[PDB]
RNA sequence: AGGGCACCACCAGGAGUGGAGCCUGCGGCUUAAUUUGACUCAACACGGGGAAACUCACCAGGUCCAGACACAAUAAGGAUUGACAGAUUGAGAGCUCUUUCUUGAUUUUGUGGGUGGUGGUGCAUGGCCGUUCUUAGUUGGUGGAGUGAUUUGUCUGCUUAAUUGCGAUAACGAACGAGACCUUAACCUACUAAAUAGUGGUGCUAGCAUUUGCUGGUUAUCCACUUCUUAGAGGGACUAUCGGUUUCAAGCCGAUGGAAGUUUGAGGCAAUAACAGGUCUGUGAUGCCCUUAGACGUUCUGGGCCGCACGCGCGCUACACUGACGGAGCCAGCGAGUCUAACCUUGGCCGAGAGGUCUUGGUAAUCUUGUGAAACUCCGUCGUGCUGGGGAUAGAGCAUUGUAAUUAUUGCUCUUCAACGAGGAAUUCCUAGUAAGCGCAAGUCAUCAGCUUGCGUUGAUUACGUCCCUGCCCUUUGUACACACC
């Protein structure tokens, strides 16, 4: 259904600005840790991105680890409209 | 914004679950484990509960 | 019209004295009697599974000339690459 | 900063006794060469955590049980230590598998 | 942090058993054999026994920055208070965990069981072990299940030296 | 099910040009999101005011 | 057919169970549903299964999509969303209608492909576990027999808990299993010590009776010690020694010593081969099949698992005087426990009681807790009467937990006071701190134990045997059986 644009961006920015997201297999939690949006939203935005490539999903004791792929981050640059290939997001970012 | 969708989950078998497999029955609650009685026997030796006598 | 809990108090033949007059059926003195397991070895599917389907997945005794003489070779080649990747080059 | 007794206690809790009494020996060996007075490794009773489960995952078979046991061994060593040189030689080489806590007191 | 020693030791035994299965799943195709967690003040460091270490570190810290961010977010470690280290399994043909994952990538990649089992049994013997036994059970083009032991060497089945000497 | 969504112009204003100045009634109020809500039957659709809304137009 | 073995077999006995009342599980019956799995040992207080909601799978009804992704329409003249109040509804579900706002490629509608499922198939399976079998069995090297499959080793006898050994020997010398090993209990006046354990003085007090007995208190407002306790490292037992018997073996028995002479007691581990043993309903173990929006998904409200002519299983309470009651004496051991939040609770106060309230100690060798536990002991009351035994059923009130106690959650106080006078046929467990009586902690737990896993208190009878019954094993014989008497 409708997950609004200001909720999908704040999922997508954080996956660019962290590079991994963890979540819990517990719906109706309604606020993710470190993201200002629902735990339903972060699971179903990153199950959505997993289907089109872009994110590799591991389950491992009920808690939903997601790891971004290389073709994912080049999607999120034309999506979020960043400078071209300067910021890598965010594995090699600060200490390299 | 959908009031209808929840009920109390604060005591009983449905309040807690195994942290591995989300099962309700056979759950071991000793020492804060929250692991069912079949996942514990899988994970006894790498938790530290080895078996001597 | 009355129905439900009001009709239950005035229903006839409901209650212990009415049921005590009615005798006990012989279905109450029965059991499963092995739950149809007296023919467990004699399979009820009826396959008698073929020689080819068991020999071609689970190994055949006529190919053990070819079986281990390659499994020695890759295991030796696995040694031959494990020592080669230790600290060579 | 000048050689004052601080009345510190190091409690050492660990599942495995050989690695535990390794550090409880080295705490003795460190304070027997700085000539510090100490109440030694006091051997608290071993905590035995027993868990009894049925062997079978389903409910079939004879009624057979395990007892999975975790043993917790614990020691504490009391010290009266010049703090800056002793904290220098205790915070180094912290042992994995042994939990060590350092508590000072005002007595 | 005001928690009992019966609880704090078990919770650390659970944090170990969770990362054992997490790194089993995530580091399956890189020869994970074990994890070793060292509880020190001001940092805990995660030691990963991965046989092919060179891709666990990835390129330029990728796949080791990622597992650093993964474990610090599930277990809510503070940023920089946990670090992960990958060191390779020496005496690799005497580890059952690395050899069970090795046979797994024999059988899924399309190699027969007698060639896979005698491949890893005689790798164990040529890597210097007293005994080895591979038991494969399941179904392979036949409906009825069968089991076959591929045993070469010398094993001891009874007593404490099972715990002393045998990797299963 | 839901609304037909008639291909509407601006509603609940009378006109702009008709002889000879602006004719727009219902002088401005304290609701910013001044604005016309849904009037069904001597009641209006309270959508913005979080706690207090004491007006029954 | 022969020979062995085992209180899951008997002997000699103990304690029961089967008879009665309840508790619980199963079948059946009933029902909207009474979810189910499991049916000789190896189904039936078993699924850790003590279900008010959840669990939950079942039943009666209501939501939602949590239908990824690709493609085509629909759209920015708005694809779609969420609502005020009323109707509607158990419902304060905009579920859906009236109403007219809001909203903005996040969707809607189809075709594929997924997701989910405590849905099916344990006869497709992994893993786990049960049984054979806690049994002693299993295998290769060289040599011998045989054309060969195979066989001898790996055995006639004696012994062992044991294919444990001795011995005989066409075998010799070994390996897995047994054993060794690991854990726990029993010893250590020998070491290492300790205000998170004690003991002794008394630094130092301070009491009661007295003239020292019983105490209470402080470890830079003391000192010393480790017997008691703890737990590190060690030692000890190896049937030691001596007799008797044996083929002077392997062993076994007795005596003495010894903490221990039953594998020192007891467990953990436990081979080869399996079973169509159970579990798909423990898992994000999984193949295939079924369903996927009018759902077998998920969630919400209520019911059901507990429904009762009845057959069966494990139990709990008794039939009393070796006993009930009242008073008094009064003694354990294994656990567990909260701020990563409401756990174990001392003390004081209020109350017959249940419990309430104000505080406290404890993340625990520190506080609950000396768990001042129950049987037991003594002194009273009863006096062989279904009795003051028994407390089933049932009525009335007060509390606790919980959103919610009705079909009584449980406890409490009064009342009612049923069968049951030691139990046909049969049947279970058991050889020393063992049976049995007794209760305590833990598990599940918000509440609920007649349940289980332990733990300690009290502590006997009977045998140290046998193949008689049952079950299993080995050898010989038979076979037209090898999906192997299903
Ligand atoms: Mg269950
Ligand atoms: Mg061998
Ligand atoms: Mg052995
Ligand atoms: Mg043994
Ligand atoms: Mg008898
Ligand atoms: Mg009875
Ligand atoms: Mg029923
Ligand atoms: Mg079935
Ligand atoms: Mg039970
Ligand atoms: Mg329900
Ligand atoms: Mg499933
Ligand atoms: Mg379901
Ligand atoms: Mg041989
Ligand atoms: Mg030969
Ligand atoms: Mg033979
Ligand atoms: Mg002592
Ligand atoms: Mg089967
Ligand atoms: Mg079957
Ligand atoms: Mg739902
Ligand atoms: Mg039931
Ligand atoms: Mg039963
Ligand atoms: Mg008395
Ligand atoms: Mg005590
Ligand atoms: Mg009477
Ligand atoms: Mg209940
Ligand atoms: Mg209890």
């Amino acid at each position: 259904m409708l997950m609004p644009k200001e909720d999908r961006n704040k999922i997508h920015q954080y996956l660019f600005q962290e590079g991994v997201v963890v979540a819990k297999k517990d719906f109706n939690q309604a606020k993710h840790e470190e993201i200002d949006t629902k735990n339903l939203y972060v699971i179903k935005a990153l199950q959505s991105l997993t289907s089109k490539g872009y994110v590799k999903t591991q389950f491992s004791w009920q808690y939903y680890y997601y790891t971004l792929t290389e073709e994912g981050v080049e999607y999120l640059r034309e999506y979020l409209n960043l400078p071209e290939h300067i910021v890598p997001g965010t594995y090699i970012q600060e200490r390299n | 914004e959908n009031v209808w969708f929840s009920h109390p989950r604060r005591y009983g078998k449905g309040s807690r679950q195994c942290r591995v497999c989300s099962s309700h029955t056979g759950l071991i609650r000793k020492y804060g484990l929250n692991i069912c009685r079949q996942c514990f026997r899988e994970k006894a030796n790498d938790i530290g509960f080895n078996k001597f006598r | 019209r009355p129905s439900g809990n009001e009709g239950a108090i005035r229903d006839k033949t409901a209650g212990r004295r009415n049921n005590r007059s009615k005798d006990v059926t012989d279905s109450a003195t029965t059991k499963k009697s092995n739950t149809r397991r007296a023919t467990d070895r004699h399979s009820r599917t009826g396959k008698t599974d073929t020689k080819k389907k068991v020999n071609q997945g689970w190994g055949d005794d006529k190919k053990e000339l070819s079986a281990e003489k390659e499994a020695q070779a890759d295991a030796a080649a696995e040694i031959a690459e494990d020592a080669a990747e230790a600290e060579d080059a | 900063q000048q050689q004052q007794i601080i009345k510190i206690r190091i409690t050492l809790t660990s599942t495995k006794v050989k690695q535990l009494e390794n550090v409880s020996s080295n705490i003795v060996k460190n304070a027997e060469q700085h000539n510090l007075v100490k109440k030694g490794p006091v051997r608290l009773p071993t905590k035995v955590l027993k868990i009894s489960t049925r062997k079978t995952p389903n409910g079939e078979g004879s009624k057979t049980w395990e007892t999975y046991e975790m043993r917790i061994h614990k020691r504490y060593i009391d010290l009266e230590a010049p703090v800056q040189i002793v904290k220098r030689i205790t915070q180094i080489t912290i042992e994995p598998g042994v939990d060590v806590e350092v508590v000072v007191a005002s007595n | 942090a005001l928690i009992s020693k019966k609880r704090k030791l078990v919770a650390d035994g659970v944090f170990y058993a969770e990362l054992n299965e997490f790194f089993t799943r995530e580091l399956a195709e890189e020869g994970y054999s074990g994890v070793e967690v060292r509880v020190t003040p001001t940092k805990t460091e995660v030691i990963i026994r991965a046989t092919r270490t060179q891709d666990v570190l990835g390129e330029n810290g990728r796949r080791i920055n990622e597992l650093t961010l993964l474990v610090q977010k599930r277990f809510k470690y503070a940023p920089g208070t946990i670090v992960l280290y990958a060191e390779r399994v020496q005496d690799r043909g005497l580890s059952a965990v690395a050899q069970a994952e090795s046979m797994k990538f024999k059988l899924l990649n399309g190699l027969a069981i007698r060639r896979a089992a005698y491949g890893v049994v005689r790798y164990v013997m040529e890597s210097g072990a007293k005994g080895c036994e591979v038991v494969v059970s399941g179904k392979l083009r036949a409906a009825r299940a069968k089991a076959m032991k591929f045993a070469d060497g010398f094993l001891i089945h009874s007593g404490q030296p099972v715990n002393d000497f045998i990797d299963t | 099910h839901k609304h037909k969504a008639v291909k509407l112009a601006v509603l609940s204003y009378y006109k702009v040009d008709a002889e000879g100045k602006v004719t727009k009634l219902r002088r401005e109020c304290s609701n910013p999101t001044g604005v016309f809500l849904a009037n069904h039957k001597d009641r209006l659709y309270c959508g913005k005011c979080h706690s207090v809304y004491k007006v029954n137009a």
